[PDB]
């Protein structure tokens, strides 16, 4: 029912710049608390960001607020998050998910920072 | 009442979650009202 795509991950130097999108259906997405978690290495899933997309208030979490910025297009059901100056610990699977445990999340896809 | 505790704690009760004997209204004024800040606390059940 409930369908959850992530796109966009690559790998990318220390300082690169990053867009993940998410196309969600079989719900209402349009007025919806979304979120971006992620895994990183050998960790646990966290949260990454959130945004409501019915009003659009977005919060991040301390190690992302002023670097990531979530959005959202409701007439393309998609959300995106806006990455830069990328460092080593963002390396992770990020997912976008319908809560901020990541319970009902998308396969996810890989964002790897290394120094070229 | 705080406007500002006003705004955040209705923001985070259309998240989900609730405010049963005033545990999110403790959070989020030792988190100087800030949602992220809360929600970090949060995860780190």
């Amino acid at each position: 029912e409930v369908q959850l795509v992530e796109s966009g991950g690559g790998l990318v130097q220390p300082g690169g710049s990053l867009r993940l999108s998410c196309v969600a259906s079989g719900f209402t997405f349009s007025n919806y608390w979304m979120y971006w978690v992620r895994q990183a290495p050998g960790k646990g899933l966290e949260w990454v960001s959130t945004i409501n997309t019915g009003s659009g208030a977005a919060y991040y979490t301390s190690s992302v607020k002023g670097r990531f910025t979530i959005s959202r297009d409701n007439a393309k059901n998609t959300l995106y998050l806006q990455m830069n100056s990328l460092k080593s610990e963002d390396t992770a699977v990020y997912y976008c998910a319908t809560d901020l445990r990541g319970a009902q999340r998308g396969q996810g896809t890989q964002v790897t920072v290394s120094s070229h | 009442a705080d406007p500002r505790l006003i705004e955040s704690l209705s923001q985070m009760l259309s998240m989900g979650f609730s405010d049963e004997g005033g545990w999110l209204t403790r959070l989020l004024q030792t988190k100087n009202y800030d949602i992220g800040a809360a929600l970090d606390t949060i995860q780190y059940s």
